[PDB]
């Protein structure tokens, strides 16, 4: 996370970091219930192994809330595509239950009709993670979280120099130095409606990180809740 | 400013209009309370709050 601030006590309790074999994180992911991880399909191949850890805020401590869970099922969309990250999106089905407590809580899922029309239609959402700092910064070692306005279909259409698919979005700025980067990946981007907060997008890919006239582009959640149910049931 | 439109109808989460009328619902884990409009979660840590 370029910018932003730092998720305090309780504050990004669905945030999943999903670590490598040298217990690195590499990418985010969003906890959905006590056995499901939403994360992206391109996090899959930056990993010959992974586990998620959930509960951690930060990295170089063990602040005791954290929680090492194994992956027993990999759930990836059938019609990903790594040439243009479309259909970027994959559940994961742990092998134990998360046990709920402090920094670690679900974020919600929405219905499609009402998110799209009253969620995405906010000004903001926000975005969160263990991602660089910089573009060719080190990653966070602490929890970040990051609020995105919500951006013009459009006017993200022109700024992207690379299709933006009917299962993406855009947000971040257009100039100022805030934006999700890499290691935040496969996290997650929320909408909070009355104090309540429903995921609407996972972390996707953009062109560098916070590059004035580009923004982050996120897979449209609301355009696979079908697709994550029948997957959160299998 | 209709309906869902005017306020989300004054539902706490999901509003849908069924026969030009005001229909609220929750996320999995929250109980639509007895006035039809608010959510009462189920049990602790229900998704979408911050934990305290
Ligand atoms: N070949 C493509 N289709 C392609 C299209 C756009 C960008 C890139 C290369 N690329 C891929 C991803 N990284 S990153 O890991 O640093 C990310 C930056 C960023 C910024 C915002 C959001 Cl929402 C998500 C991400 S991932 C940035 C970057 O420049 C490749
Ligand atoms: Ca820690």
């Amino acid at each position: 996370i370029v910018g932003g601030q730092e998720c305090k006590d309780g504050e990004c309790p669905w945030q999943a970091l999903l670590i490598n074999e040298e217990n690195e994180g590499f990418c985010g992911g969003t906890i959905l219930s006590e056995f499901y991880i939403l994360t992206a399909a391109h996090c899959l191949y930056q990993a010959k192994r992974f586990k998620v850890r959930v509960g951690d805020r930060n990295t170089e401590q063990e602040e005791g809330g954290e929680a090492v869970h194994e992956v027993e099922v990999v759930i990836k969309h059938n019609r990903f595509t790594k040439e243009t990250y479309d259909f970027d999106i994959a559940v994961l089905r742990l092998k134990t239950p998360i046990t709920f407590r402090m920094n670690v809580a679900p974020a919600c899922l929405p219905e499609r009709d009402w998110a799209e029309s009253t969620l995405m239609t906010q000004k903001t959402g926000i975005v969160s993670g263990f991602g660089r700092t910089h573009e060719k910064g080190r990653q966070s070692t602490r929890l970040k979280m990051l609020e995105v306005p919500y951006v013009d279909r459009n006017s993200c259409k022109l700024s992207s120099s690379f299709i933006i698919t009917q299962n993406m979005f855009c947000a971040g700025y257009d100039t100022k130095q805030e934006d999700a980067c890499q290691g935040d990946s496969g996290g997650p981007h929320v909408t909070r409606f009355k104090d309540t907060y429903f995921v609407t997008g996972i972390v996707s890919w953009g062109e560098g990180c916070a590059r004035k006239g580009k923004y982050g582009i996120y897979t449209k959640v609301t355009a696979f809740l079908k697709w994550i149910d029948r997957s959160m049931k299998t | 400013r209709k309906l869902c439109s005017l306020d989300n109808g004054d539902c706490d989460q999901f509003c849908h209009e069924e026969q030009n009328s005001v229909v609220c619902s929750c996320a999995r884990g929250y109980t639509l309370a007895d006035n039809g409009k608010a959510c009462i979660p189920t049990g602790p840590y229900p998704c979408g709050k911050q934990t305290l």
